[PDB]
């Protein structure tokens, strides 16, 4: 599952967590098992404008 | 106020809606020990202090 | 005292009766005795322990 998200918000990409994302954009289950994988992006993700 | 001289505040007599706390994305940290964020509007409290 | 062997019996039972009632008010390191209490307080993660 591939998403770009603030650098404040990979707290949220995990079981049992509060938080907004987390509510209204992407749920993880209490019993979820995996790996969640995070890196800046602020090179391509980005623009000057 | 400073830290040395942190002001408390006593909270009674009101009706309080605590998802305009959960909602507001301009908390960096909102963490709760002793209840869940989610089921404070659900519970009546008293001693509440800031 | 003279039907004390009975009575003894009937003291035994209903004192572990009273022992067992007298449990459900420890909450055994929990944060409180009421399930009831911990249900409408904590998130399952949490509620879970």
């Amino acid at each position: 599952d591939s998403f770009v998200i603030r650098g404040d918000e990979v707290r949220q990409i995990a079981p049992g967590q509060t938080g907004k994302i987390a509510d209204y954009n992407y749920k993880l289950p209490d019993d979820f098992t995996g790996c969640v994988i995070a890196w800046n992006s602020n090179n391509l993700d980005s623009k000057v404008g | 106020a400073s830290v040395y001289a942190w002001n408390r505040k006593r909270i009674s007599n009101c009706v309080a809606d605590y998802s305009v706390l959960y909602n507001s994305a301009s908390f960096s940290t909102f963490k709760c020990y002793g209840v869940s964020p989610t089921k404070l509007n659900d519970l009546c409290f008293t001693n509440v202090y800031a | 005292s003279a039907l004390g062997k009975l009575q003894d019996v009937v003291n035994q039972n209903a004192q572990a009766l009273n022992t067992l009632v007298k449990q459900l008010s420890s909450n055994f390191g929990a944060i409180s005795s009421v399930l009831n209490d911990i249900l409408s307080r904590l998130d399952p993660p949490e509620a879970e322990v």
